[PDB]
Parts: structure tokens; C-alpha cells; sequence
């Protein structure tokens, strides 16, 4: 048992890391995202003056 | 209105074909090659938000 919770252990924390790195990825996208939207609203504002 | 279009002209020109975006080869570590303004102040933005 210790030796499969080893495994399953080293494998969740394989896994885990992983985990984060795709995240970091499609946080990145997003702040992209939400500086071009923010873009969109600032210009909208100038059209009506 | 002539406040206006000198403003808006400004902006025209600044846009006219500008930014040299060198592509860093990740490996090139050392050439301290100065990142364009807009490309530093972008990703600055972009990080900030984030983190």
C-alpha cells in the first residue's frame, strides 16, 4: 500500500503541475483579452465627445 | 475642431509603419537588445493583471 501511495503521490503531484502550467496559459490569454476589451470601451468614450 | 484633427493627426503618424518587433531567439541570452516601448509596456500590462 505505502508503495502504490508512493506512486499515486508522485503521479497527483506530476499531474498538479501540469495543471498549473495550463493554467498560467489561459490566464495569460485572458489578461490579453481583457487589455484589448478595455481598449474597446476607452475608444467608444472618445467617439461620443 | 482644428485642436481635434491635429490630434487625431498625431496619432495617424505615430501608427505609420512603426516597431521593429525583433524576434528574440529564446537562446540568444546576451544581446542586450533594447525591447521596443510599446512591447515592454504591453507585456508589463499584460503581467500585471496576470499575477
Amino acid at each position: 500500500v505505502k508503495g502504490d501511495y508512493d506512486l499515486q503521490m508522485a503521479h497527483q503531484t506530476s499531474c498538479s503541475s501540469r495543471q498549473d502550467l495550463v493554467c498560467d496559459h489561459l490566464m495569460k490569454q485572458k489578461a490579453s483579452f481583457e487589455l484589448l476589451q478595455l481598449g474597446y470601451e476607452l475608444e467608444l468614450r472618445k467617439h461620443r465627445d | 475642431i482644428q485642436y481635434r484633427c491635429e490630434q487625431l493627426q498625431e496619432i495617424r503618424r505615430a501608427s505609420q509603419r512603426e516597431v521593429m518587433f525583433s524576434a528574440v531567439d529564446p537562446d540568444l541570452s546576451s544581446s542586450t537588445f533594447l525591447e521596443p516601448e510599446v512591447l515592454r509596456d504591453v507585456r508589463e500590462v499584460c503581467k500585471l493583471r496576470f499575477k
